[PDB]
């Protein structure tokens, strides 16, 4: 995955679970949740972006 | 008749409340799942949205039309 | 006293700490995020349960979680 | 006949209801003067009441013991104009409404600002979609066949 | 009238079932609270965040469904009592005609049959039904304190 | 480049009409959830958060006032047009005591033409309870052409006010200094508006209403009554009815004002022909009011070395108990629109209630006292408006405290000292509320349980333990003795309610001494208790709007917020808005009890018919004295008994009242869904509904969200008020029109 | 006029502490101000600062912290909050390590940190009878 890639959220406790988002940036450092994904639908708190782990996102073909 | 019907409603609400309590504090997904596949009870939480949506549809259908006919007669 | 837990989804944006009305949360060094900081709850005896901390949390399903528990004159907000 | 009911054309209580309503209207008519608009309105009321009762009598309508038309909605085509034909009419109209709404939602859902086009309707596109709903039974059973009617697993689910 | 009131009963049953089933299935979590199981069956809320989380627990679903159960049982008992009052008094034509519209219920069941009850005690005297009028007013008072 | 206005401040363009939410910084970005739609209407008139300049807020308020006055003028024009075209006003003029006023006919569709009632005068329509016919008769309007011309003038005036609002927002908007000339504004509103309006109305009454109504009462038919302009061009048509116009204005300028006693009287009582106040008394009243208000308008210093400065008056009113006194209040009321709104709305609602009382107490229109539906509707409507306006004044006081209150500018003044001992005020008001409620209501419950136990001598009744309102009876005696003793130039008491003779017009009672017994004692103390509890809720909201022992920084959360959280044991409804919500509920309770007391007392002990030999028979028969002292009595002899007309209205011309009765019950019960439930359940149900929509690919882009907590409360209270007030509306109207 | 010269020029309000902050605990906030600014008390109304040492007593930690948050608007930062038990048992509370909790300071250890997200919490049925 990279910037601009489309991924499916696999985190169950997510307002965008099973949904598709756009990767903003994948951090190359040793952070726990490097993948930053932007969504079109705001969550219940109003935010439309979140940091996800490498195993919590699945790239769409 | 009134006494027994009120007791009936109370008992039904209690049954559903204790089902909810079982879900909260006694339900174990691991026991009700074998190799990814889910048993008859665990599958009720998979189409829970379907169940709730169709209960909502039936309730709205009946309410809309019963009230409509009653108000039309009124 | 209520229970406050911090989860590694913390991005160290400090919005929880600066929203606590009773000085329960603080920012401590960390190496799990870009900011290099994570929220901590070392003074939960002053936690009142107002949940302002998790109203300011930007992470998806929260990184600070408040579990209401036993009540105390401090946690009940009793000036008397 | 069906359910112990009898046709309203042979229901004495139905004619009693008609006679009582007409008598009340005429008694009301007596307290006004000449060809004044109140008398014209009451006379129109009497005429409409008589026409409605006559039409209900000659309508294959079954009346109970209260002299009121009862609806036979078990499904028989004999009393098909009471429920079945209005049912088909409503199903057509409501399917039209739902189809045009869904088509508009899916059409402006692929534009740059989908939310803007929901408070500020694209009236040209809205008119284009709305007049295309007359084929909603055919369009629905041409999109369901192609799998374009139902989502599969991109739909979101709660934690449990 | 029986048809319409049976459909009202079906609506009440379906709505009470909807509330209770929704509370039971959503007890372990939802989109607004994907960790509701960690807070137990009965908790006040999850706070004003995320748009507001009033009455989000499964206990609150029971609490809301109690009103619908009371309403459904009230409809059932109203129907039964009015049908049997008309049957016993002999004026079954009163139910068959007035039970098809709401004002028929309000006027011919409640307003009509409440006359003996409210005259259990008047500024002139009282009857053995006086205790029932007192209980009537007591129930109204407790109902409105619940409203409080 | 005027010194009072700015020229062409805002361009007249339709561009912002196509951008909803442009006023708000947060809503301008566009909707993302359905909460945006509700926030759009909740912030439309909150001009404080739309601009950071007091000048812009003032200009918006000024133009909004113009729009509101245009709406009011359009409403009045519609009323006059309906009177001209769809009314039986001409027939009612010739038979005021036997024709029911109707000014709205109903189209013949879906069988609704049954609503066209037999109002009399060869007319079919809806009976009118707004009293426009009596007002028009008091104005001297004797033809429907005059009503048409008044409607045309109302339309022209409405367009003029619309143009004025547009002009003063887009072409010449006044500056802040112009708005802050409170001395000049008070001078003008007191002299010009009030005094000159009273003077102009006195002139109209004297020259048009006095002769035309005198001719009408003499039996002259409206067709042979001269046109109103002829009473001005001809000094002989008015000098025959009032033989003092023959002297012209010479007695006025020669200080010989005694000559004008023909048409400027001081009589009191009511006109025996029409049952209303003497229009000569009304004209004299308006003249005196005009002079008093014109004099009062020359008080504040505006542009000369003459008059008062409100700042100097307030700052001099200090005291040992009040510290700095009123210092800083002038700055508060000249820099905060919310404080002015609070004061004006509170006094405006109180004035509306006072108007409602004085209306039925002293009927000011001809043939309005014998139109019981009109009297009941006018009283109930004005009391409802007063209660709503008072709650609004409390709400805007709380809003001022949250938003526009500056602690530094109010050091040790009255506002500061009130906040400093808010605990004492609220605790003592709590004790007073408990005392009053315990006593009033528990005396009611004691009466109920003594009656239920067969102990009739243990009640708080007149034939039992008696609580005579001696203080009110003393006042009643003082007023009935006033003519000739304390008001020596009066011929009759101000109102026959205080005592005197039974005034009947066409065998129908207009006014009669309202006896006060133990039943009135209990209901008056119920009124006091309910008013005190409403004041408690609203004052607790205002005083604790900024901080408390629970939330020391409640002002940082704003005026409108749902809570601070489930902590501290639970901090629901701590806002100040949530206090205007509960206070709205309690105002509904209080006003409902007030209007119930009025309806039952009037029907039972004032209204009715008078036999030719002088025997008075009332609508209900005097059951108020003995059966209004128990809750079962209120339930049975008032609610159950007088609800008979509403429930038996089906098939008649009052069936609309039964339908609205049922619908208002439905709406009131509907409110309880929002009042009793919470947002989380509805959000989680919307989750499953959204799942179904997504399964069918029909989920809207604007994400559907359950109504916010505050909006849920607002919807609940609005539906509750609408349902309750509509139920009482239908009940009152059907009952008082049937009988 | 007042018991101590460092008290803010407050006229006293019936919203201060009660019998609880005489036998359970009381909170004192101290700060130094350059100007005698007029500020709003967390309990009652308006008080006047001293151009120097200022000391205020409250019944709750939240009241002292609300006052301190208000002080930040006056560019006052050196405010410090203490807890006093029934006797003179003073404990520094708010600037616990001399650095505000919003700023990261070395020497702080994470308290209440879980090395997983919310979804990793154990099922309640496995936490029965412990
Ligand atoms: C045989 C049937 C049965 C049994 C064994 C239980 C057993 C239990 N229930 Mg349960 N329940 C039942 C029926 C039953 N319930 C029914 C029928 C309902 C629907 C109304 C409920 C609704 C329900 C809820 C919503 C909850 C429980 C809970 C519980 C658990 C704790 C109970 C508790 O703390 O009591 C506490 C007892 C009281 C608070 C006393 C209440 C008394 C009420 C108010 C009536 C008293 C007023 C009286 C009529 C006065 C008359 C007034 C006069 C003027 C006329 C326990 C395992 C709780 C739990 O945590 O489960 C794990 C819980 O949250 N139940
Ligand atoms: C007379 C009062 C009243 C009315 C009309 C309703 C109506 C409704 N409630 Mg309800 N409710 C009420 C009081 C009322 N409630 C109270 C006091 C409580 C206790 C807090 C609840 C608690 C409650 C819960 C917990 C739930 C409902 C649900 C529903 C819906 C059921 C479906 C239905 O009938 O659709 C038909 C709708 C109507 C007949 C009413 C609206 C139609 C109007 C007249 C249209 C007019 C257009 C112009 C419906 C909107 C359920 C729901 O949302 O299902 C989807 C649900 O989950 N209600
Ligand atoms: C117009 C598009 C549209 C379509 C195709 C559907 C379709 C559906 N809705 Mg639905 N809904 C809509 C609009 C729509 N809805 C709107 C606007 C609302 C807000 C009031 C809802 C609220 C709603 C609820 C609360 C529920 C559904 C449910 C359902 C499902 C069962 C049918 C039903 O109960 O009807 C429900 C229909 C209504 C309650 C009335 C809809 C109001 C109007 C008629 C629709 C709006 C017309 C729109 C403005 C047209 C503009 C298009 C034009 C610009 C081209 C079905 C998937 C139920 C479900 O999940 O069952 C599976 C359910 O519980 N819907
Ligand atoms: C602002 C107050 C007000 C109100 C509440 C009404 C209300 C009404 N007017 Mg009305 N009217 C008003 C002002 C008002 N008018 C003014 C200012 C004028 C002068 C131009 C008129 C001139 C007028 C005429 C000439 C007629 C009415 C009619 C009506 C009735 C039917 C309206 C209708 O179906 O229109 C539907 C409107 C639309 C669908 C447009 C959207 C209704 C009771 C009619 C009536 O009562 O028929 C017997 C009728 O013929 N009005
Ligand atoms: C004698 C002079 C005079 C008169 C009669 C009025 C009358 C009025 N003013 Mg006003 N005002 C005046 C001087 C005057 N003002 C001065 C000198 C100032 C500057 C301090 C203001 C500042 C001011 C503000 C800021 C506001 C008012 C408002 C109002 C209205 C109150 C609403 C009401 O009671 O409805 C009664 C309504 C009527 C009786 C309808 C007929 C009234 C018409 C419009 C005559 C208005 C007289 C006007 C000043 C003449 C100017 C004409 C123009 C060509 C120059 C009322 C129309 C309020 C309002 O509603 O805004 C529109 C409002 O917000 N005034
Ligand atoms: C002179 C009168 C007056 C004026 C100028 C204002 C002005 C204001 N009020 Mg206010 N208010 C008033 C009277 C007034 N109010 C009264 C009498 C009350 C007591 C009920 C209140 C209670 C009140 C509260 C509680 C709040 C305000 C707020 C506000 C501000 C924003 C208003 C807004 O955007 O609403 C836009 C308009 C609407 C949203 C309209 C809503 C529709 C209403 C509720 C229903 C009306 C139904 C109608 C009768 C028809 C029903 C018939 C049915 C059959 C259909 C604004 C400064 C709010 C604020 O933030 O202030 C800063 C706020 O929170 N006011
Ligand atoms: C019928 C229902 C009802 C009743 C009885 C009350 C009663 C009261 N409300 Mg209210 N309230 C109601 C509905 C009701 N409310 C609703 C629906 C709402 C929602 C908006 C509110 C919202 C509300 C607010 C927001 C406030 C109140 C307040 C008050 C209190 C006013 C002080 C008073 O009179 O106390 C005296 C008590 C009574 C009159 C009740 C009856 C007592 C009897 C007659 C005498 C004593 C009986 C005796 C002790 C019995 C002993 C025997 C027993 C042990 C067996 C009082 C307790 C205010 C408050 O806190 O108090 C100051 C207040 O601020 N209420
Ligand atoms: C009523 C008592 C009254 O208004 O006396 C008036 C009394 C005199 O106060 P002052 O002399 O300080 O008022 C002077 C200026 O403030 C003018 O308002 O005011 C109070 O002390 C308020 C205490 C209310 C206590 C409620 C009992
Ligand atoms: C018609 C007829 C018949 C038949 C009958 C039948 C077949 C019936 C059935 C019936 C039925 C079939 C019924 C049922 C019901 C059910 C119910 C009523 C249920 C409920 C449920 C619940 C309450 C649940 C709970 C829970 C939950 C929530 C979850 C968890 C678990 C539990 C389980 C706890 C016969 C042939 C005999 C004869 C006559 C005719
Ligand atoms: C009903 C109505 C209307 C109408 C109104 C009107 C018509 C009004 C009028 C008004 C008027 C018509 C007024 C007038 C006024 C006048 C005046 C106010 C005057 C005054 C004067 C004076 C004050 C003087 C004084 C003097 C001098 C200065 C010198 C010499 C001496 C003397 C003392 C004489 C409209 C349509 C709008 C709307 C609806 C309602
Ligand atoms: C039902 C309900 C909702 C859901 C209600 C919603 C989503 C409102 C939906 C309104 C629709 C979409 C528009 C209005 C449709 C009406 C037919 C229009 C009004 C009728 C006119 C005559 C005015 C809440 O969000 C809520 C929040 C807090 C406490 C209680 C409740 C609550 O009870
Ligand atoms: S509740 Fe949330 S905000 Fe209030 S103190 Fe405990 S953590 Fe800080
Ligand atoms: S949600 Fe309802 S309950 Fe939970 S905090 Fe906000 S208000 Fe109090």
């Amino acid at each position: 995955i990279q910037k601009g890639s489309t991924v499916r959220i696999l985190r169950k406790e997510s307002y965008w679970y099973n949904e598709s988002g756009t990767v903003v940036v994948v951090d190359q450092s040793k952070v726990r949740y490097p993948v930053l994904v932007r969504f079109t639908k705001v969550n219940y708190a109003g935010t439309n972006t979140n940091n996800f782990g490498l195993n919590e996102v699945e790239e769409v073909v | 008749y009134t006494h027994h019907q009120y007791i009936a409603g109370f008992l039904m609400v209690g049954a559903f409340a204790h089902g909810a309590i079982f879900f909260v504090r006694d339900y174990d997904p691991a026991v009700n799942t074998r190799n990814g596949e889910k048993n008859v009870l665990a599958r009720m939480l998979e189409h829970k949205e379907a169940i709730i949506s169709h209960l909502s549809w039936v309730s709205l259908f009946l309410g809309f039309h019963t009230l409509g006919i009653y108000v039309h007669n009124d | 006293s209520h229970t406050v837990k911090i989860y590694d989804t913390c991005i160290g944006c400090t919005q929880c700490v600066r929203a606590c009305p009773t000085d329960v949360l603080e920012m401590v060094p960390w190496d799990g995020c870009k900011a290099g900081q994570i929220a901590s709850a070392p003074r939960t005896e002053d936690c009142v349960g107002c949940k302002r901390c998790e109203t300011a949390c930007p992470t998806d399903f929260l990184s600070v979680r408040v579990y209401l528990g036993g009540e105390t004159t401090r946690s009940l907000g009793l000036a008397y | 006949d069906i359910g112990g009911l009898n046709p309203c054309k042979d229901s004495e209580v139905f004619q009693k209801r008609l006679a009582k309503t007409v008598k009340k209207l005429e008694n009301r008519l007596k307290k006004y003067e000449e060809g004044t608009p109140p008398q014209i309105a009451i006379q129109q009321q009497i005429t409409q009441t008589k026409q409605r009762f006559t039409r209900y009598a000659d309508s294959n309508l079954l009346c109970g013991n209260d002299g009121l038309p009862h609806l036979i909605t078990d499904g028989r085509w004999s009393h098909g104009s009471e429920f079945l034909l209005p049912s088909i009419l409503f199903l057509y109209i409501s399917g039209w409404i739902g189809w045009v709404g869904r088509k508009y939602i899916r059409t402006v859902g692929q534009t740059s600002n989908p939310t803007e086009k929901e408070i500020i309707i694209d009236v040209p596109l809205a008119i284009s979609i709305m007049t295309s709903g007359f084929l909603w039974p055919f369009a629905a059973w041409q999109e369901f066949l192609s799998g374009d009617l139902i989502a599969s697993d991109e739909t979101i689910t709660t934690s449990p | 009238g029986d048809f319409l009131v049976h459909h009202a009963i079906a609506l009440g049953l379906h709505t009470t079932t909807l509330i209770l089933v929704k509370g039971a299935l959503d007890a372990r979590g939802s989109k607004l609270m994907p960790d509701k199981k960690d807070f137990g069956y009965s908790f006040p809320c999850d706070g004003p965040g995320r748009g507001g989380t009033c009455d989000i627990s499964a206990w609150d679903a029971f609490y809301l469904a109690m009103f619908w159960m009371l309403n459904t049982i009230g409809w059932v008992t109203f129907y039964w009592h009015w049908k049997h009052l008309t049957l016993w008094q002999g004026n079954q034509v009163q139910f068959n005609e007035s039970s098809n519209y709401i004002m028929g219920w309000l006027r011919d069941y409640l307003w009509l049959n409440s006359s003996p009850l409210i005259n259990g005690y008047n500024p002139f005297g009282m009857n053995s039904l006086s205790v029932w009028a007192w209980m009537f007013l007591f129930g109204h008072l407790v109902w409105a304190t619940g409203f409080m | 480049k005027s010194t009072i206005v700015d020229f062409n401040p805002v361009e007249t363009s339709f561009e912002k009409w196509a951008k909803p939410g442009q006023f708000s910084r947060t809503l301008a970005k566009g909707p993302k959830t359905t909460t945006w739609i509700w926030n759009l209407h909740a912030d439309a008139h909150d001009f404080d958060i739309q601009t950071n300049s007091l000048q812009e807020v003032s200009r918006k308020i000024f133009s909004a006032h113009f729009g509101q006055l245009a709406v009011i003028f359009l409403w009045l024009s519609g009323m006059h047009f309906h009177g001209a075209y769809f009314s039986n006003y001409s027939a009612w003029l010739t038979n005021p005591t036997s024709t029911k006023p109707s000014a709205q006919i109903v189209w013949p569709i879906v069988g609704q033409e049954v609503l066209n009632a037999d109002v009399g005068g060869n007319f079919q329509g809806i009976q009118i309870t707004s009293g426009f016919f009596q007002l028009w008769r008091a104005e001297g309007i004797t033809s429907e052409v005059e009503l048409y011309w008044t409607a045309v003038g109302g339309l022209v005036a409405s367009f003029l006010m619309l143009f004025a609002g547009w002009f003063h927002y887009h072409k010449a908007a006044p500056k802040l200094e112009w708005f802050q000339n409170v001395e000049s504004m008070l001078n003008h509103h007191l002299a010009g508006l009030l005094g000159l309006g009273s003077l102009s109305w006195a002139g109209h009454q004297i020259h048009i209403a006095l002769p035309i109504n005198k001719l009408l009462d003499l039996g002259v038919s409206p067709e042979e009554i001269p046109l109103p302009y002829e009473f001005i061009l001809n000094r002989d048509l008015i000098a025959q009815l009032y033989p003092s116009f023959n002297k012209g204005l010479t007695p006025f300028f020669t200080l010989n004002w005694g000559e004008y006693s023909d048409f400027l009287t001081f009589k009191g009582g009511l006109n025996p022909v029409t049952g209303g106040l003497w229009l000569t008394d009304t004209a004299h009243h308006h003249l005196a009011i005009a002079v008093l208000f014109i004099v009062a308008g020359h008080m504040y210093k505006t542009n000369w070395f003459l008059g008062h400065s409100i700042k100097t008056i307030l700052e001099a009113h200090k005291g040992p108990f009040t510290g700095e006194g009123h210092k800083g209040l002038y700055e508060v009321l000249t820099t905060s629109w919310h404080a002015q709104l609070a004061i004006n709305l509170a006094l405006f609602g109180s004035l509306s209630i006072i108007v409602a009382h004085h209306m039925y107490a002293m009927p000011p229109y001809p043939y309005i006292a014998i139109d019981y539906p009109t009297q009941l509707s006018l009283f109930t409507h004005h009391v409802w408006i007063g209660g709503f306006c008072i709650v609004g004044g409390a709400a805007h006081g709380a809003i001022f405290f949250v938003r526009d209150y500056n602690a530094a500018n109010n050091y040790n003044n009255l506002i500061d000292r009130v906040i400093r001992h808010r605990d004492a005020i609220i605790s003592h008001l709590n004790w007073v509320c408990i005392f009053l409620g315990c006593h009033s209501f528990g005396l009611y419950v004691h009466n109920d349980t003594m009656r239920a136990l067969g102990r009739s001598q243990d009640l708080f009744s007149d034939n039992a333990i008696a609580l005579k309102p001696i203080f009110a009876q003393f006042i009643q005696n003082l007023h009935t003795l006033a003519p000739g003793s304390t008001a020596p130039n009066a011929l009759t008491t101000v109102s026959y309610a205080f005592g005197g003779d039974v005034i009947s017009v066409g065998s129908k009672i207009a006014m009669m001494p309202i006896s006060l017994g133990t039943a009135d004692f209990l209901v008056h103390h119920i009124h006091a208790f309910t008013i005190h509890v409403t004041v408690l809720i609203l004052l607790k909201g205002v005083l604790y709007s900024r901080n408390s022992r629970l939330i020391p920084d409640k002002a940082n959360l704003g005026f409108r917020f749902p809570c601070d959280g489930p902590g501290r044991g639970g901090t629901c409804q701590v806002s100040a808005w949530d206090h205007v919500f509960l206070g709205l509920f309690w105002m509904y309770n209080s006003i409902s009890i007030v209007i119930f007391h009025f309806s039952w007392k009037m029907q039972s002990d004032v209204w009715g018919t008078v036999s030719p030999t002088g025997a008075v028979s009332h609508i209900t028969g005097g059951n108020f004295a003995q059966s209004s002292i128990t809750i079962n009595g209120w339930l049975r002899d008032f609610l159950w008994s007088q609800a008979a007309q509403v429930v038996q209205s089906y098939g008649s011309s009052l069936s609309a009242y039964g339908l609205i009765f049922l619908g208002a019950h439905f709406i009131w019960a509907f409110s309880l869904m929002f009042l009793f439930s919470g947002r989380g359940y509805w959000q989680e149900l919307i989750e499953s509904i959204v799942w179904a929509h997504n399964k069918l690919k029909v989920a809207p882009s604007i994400q559907p969200r359950a109504l916010s907590i505050t909006q849920g409360r607002a919807v609940g209270v609005a539906h509750y008020l609408l349902g309750g007030i509509g139920t009482t509306w239908a009940f009152f109207l059907a009952r008082i029109i049937s009988v | 006029k007042l018991k101590q010269s460092d008290f803010p020029k407050f006229e006293g309000s019936t919203g201060g502490w009660l019998s609880a902050a005489k036998n359970e605990e009381k909170y004192v906030i101290i700060w130094t101000s350059k100007d005698a600014s007029l500020f709003e008390m967390p309990t009652g109304g308006t008080a006047k600062m001293n151009a120097g040492n200022n000391v205020a007593y409250f019944a709750r930690k939240e009241q002292c912290l609300a006052l301190g948050s208000q002080l930040r608007g006056f560019k006052i930062t050196n405010y410090k909050i203490f807890r006093i038990y029934p006797p003179l048992d003073i404990t520094l509370l708010h600037p616990f390590d001399g650095v505000f909790p919003e700023k990261v300071n070395q020497g702080r250890s994470p308290v209440g940190k879980r090395d997983a997200s919310i979804g990793g919490n154990p099922n309640p049925a496995s936490l029965k009878f412990q």
